[PDB]
């Protein structure tokens, strides 16, 4: 397992390093790949580079990136999914989770506000207090 | 044989530079494709001696797989230690290392 949504802007415990970054989108590295210059580039930045300028060249070195010594950078990709980020749910929830579990933490995260278990009920809930919507606080028993 | 840097870098290596055959700075580091860094020297020849896997997590690998590490690479080499001779209290970039001690005073 162990991945993220790279779309999101996520909220590091520790500030995110420059080496976790990627070259050219800047972006947290989002399945690294490491060139023979020894950059490393987020997936899809890679292959957008390759539609560009035709000989994808290095944003750093200027050198030609020769995708026979392009490889993936699974070893920084363990290391970027073990960072830790403050909770979606920001003061809330003191979780500080992984970025490769954080997808499963919201799912069970107490405070992430779960829709009621109703016919319609338009009542903003918390997971934590859902049990106690269906108590005597929803208005279904 | 070849295994790694001995030289007791300025602040600690980290664990994530260091070589798991050798217990020490890679040197020449090379990466697996299950994403273990090893120095070139140590692996190939564990390939050699203990057969096709990679001795952290007996993942299947062969020689050929193997892709330089050129970010840790650099990395180390900018890492700053100390010149372990007698007397000198000297700390430069891992890269210099050799360019002090052929000058170095206490040798
Ligand atoms: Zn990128
Ligand atoms: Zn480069
Ligand atoms: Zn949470
Ligand atoms: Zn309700
Ligand atoms: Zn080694
Ligand atoms: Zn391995
Ligand atoms: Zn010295």
């Amino acid at each position: 397992s162990l991945d993220f949504e790279p779309s999101i802007e996520y909220q590091f415990v520790e500030r995110l390093e420059e080496r976790y970054k990627c070259a050219f989108c800047h972006s947290v590295l989002h399945n690294p790949h490491q060139t023979g210059c020894g950059h490393r580039f987020c997936q899809h930045c890679i292959l957008s580079l390759r539609e560009l300028n035709t000989v994808p060249i290095c944003p750093v070195d200027k050198e030609v990136i020769k995708s026979q010594e392009v490889f993936k950078d699974n070893c920084c990709k363990r290391e970027v999914l073990n960072l830790y980020v403050y909770c979606s749910n920001a003061p809330g929830c003191n979780a500080k989770v992984i970025l490769g579990r954080y997808q499963d933490h919201l799912q069970q995260c107490l405070f992430q506000p779960v829709q009621c278990s109703n016919e319609k009920c338009r009542e903003p809930v918390l997971r934590k207090d859902l049990k106690e919507h269906l108590s005597a606080s929803c208005q279904f028993r | 044989e070849i295994q790694g840097y001995d030289v007791e870098f300025d602040p600690p290596l980290e664990s994530k530079y260091e070589c798991p055959i050798c217990l020490m700075a890679l040197r020449e580091a090379v990466q697996t494709p299950c994403g273990h860094r090893f120095c070139k020297a140590c692996i190939i020849k564990s390939i050699r001696d203990a057969g096709h896997k990679c001795p952290v997590d007996n993942e299947i690998l062969l020689e050929n797989q193997l892709f330089p590490d050129n970010f840790a690479k650099r990395e180390i080499l900018s890492l700053m230690v100390k010149c372990p001779n007698e007397g000198c209290l000297h700390k430069m970039e891992l890269r210099h290392l050799e360019d002090h001690q052929a000058h170095c005073e206490f040798a």
